[PDB]
């Protein structure tokens, strides 16, 4: 768990940038909140679903969901959730009082899909928020996510096509959004494949770094497939970094 | 550019798939891709026009219009 200070530095570092780590359709409102909550919980909470679904995720004791009331005082690092629309809206709170609060948010204006609207600081005079998610921040700064097994390079082979690969035997279950699996190679230029559906699962035997993505390699119906499972920053060694996952990994 | 039919659309989740008229791969459609703020839902079997964007997650529909 990171500190409230680290929350503030994360929010300001992401102002004016586009967060699309869930990999789907530009800079959507829930992409920012998913990325924020994943960061401040040191990877323990990967929020699934639409913005209004945030309040029903399992925060594993690392956050408390509060209802907005005329007396509620939001704090830096709260996650504001609007639940009274079809899909909701979500924001990272910077400060607030009883009259208004300020926040970092994506897609307030509807420009996230086409990409011109970045994460923006805005003031809201309680124009729809119904809930606030308050993290249980630690008192001291934490580097746990950046040094975790996930964000350390380790040992990889490279093939003649520039793909990094290694053996790893586990199971992957697809998260909220579907992902297109590619036939034969972990390449976005491969047009053949099939849609891996949410909550679908496969055992896999290979992990690959290619085309800005981490992929799993597996066999289905006699064909070799590669499924992207999170973003990769394209770097190796001590500069290697990968994004929040697009599903859930398990062992059997 | 392309025409197709909505294969299914889960209004609760806000996404579904379109079957393109030319018989290519099904195309993912997210509610944020639907043109017009009054919609944000699509119906099974509905005729649509759209642009195809190739993303990390696969082929996706953009600028989806109900015809």
């Amino acid at each position: 768990m990171k500190s409230q200070q680290q929350a503030k530095e994360w929010i300001y570092k992401h102002e004016g940038t586009g967060v699309d780590f869930d990999g789907a359709y530009g800079f959507q409102c829930m992409d920012l909140a998913v990325a924020y909550v994943y960061y401040i919980t040191d990877g323990k909470v990967r929020m699934w679903g639409n913005a209004k679904d945030a309040i029903n995720n399992d925060f594993k004791g690392l956050a408390t969901v509060y209802e907005n009331t005329p007396s509620f005082k939001p704090q830096l690092g709260d996650v504001a959730v609007y639940t009274n629309s079809q899909y909701g809206h979500i924001q990272c709170v910077i400060s607030g009082n009883l009259d208004y609060y300020t926040c970092l948010e994506q897609n307030w204006l509807g420009g996230g899909f086409d990409g011109w609207e970045k994460a923006t600081i805005r003031t809201h005079y309680y124009d729809g928020v119904t809930h606030f998610i308050r993290p249980k921040f630690s008192a001291s700064n934490s580097n746990v996510l950046e040094t975790s097994k996930v964000n350390t390079f380790g040992n990889w082979k490279q093939n003649q096509y520039g793909t990094y690969y290694r053996n790893e035997n586990a199971t992957f279950t697809c998260g909220f959004l579907p992902i297109f699996a590619r036939v034969g190679s972990p390449k976005l230029s491969e047009p053949n494949g099939y849609w891996f559906q949410p909550n679908g699962y496969t055992p896999y035997d290979e992990v690959c770094l290619s085309d800005g993505l981490v992929w799993i390699g597996y066999n289905w119906q006699g064909t070799r497939y590669y499924l992207p499972v999170r973003q990769w920053n394209g770097k190796t060694g001590n500069s290697y970094s990968i994004g929040l996952p697009w599903g859930v990994f398990s062992h059997h | 550019k392309i025409k197709g039919q909505v294969k299914w659309f889960n209004e609760s989740k806000g996404f579904g798939f379109i079957t393109p008229a030319d018989g290519s791969k099904d195309v993912f459609v997210h509610f944020s891709a639907i043109q017009g703020n009054g919609f944000k839902t699509l119906a099974e079997g509905q005729n649509v026009e759209f642009e195809i964007q190739d993303g990390q997650k696969g082929p996706a529909a953009v600028n989806v219009t109900a015809i």
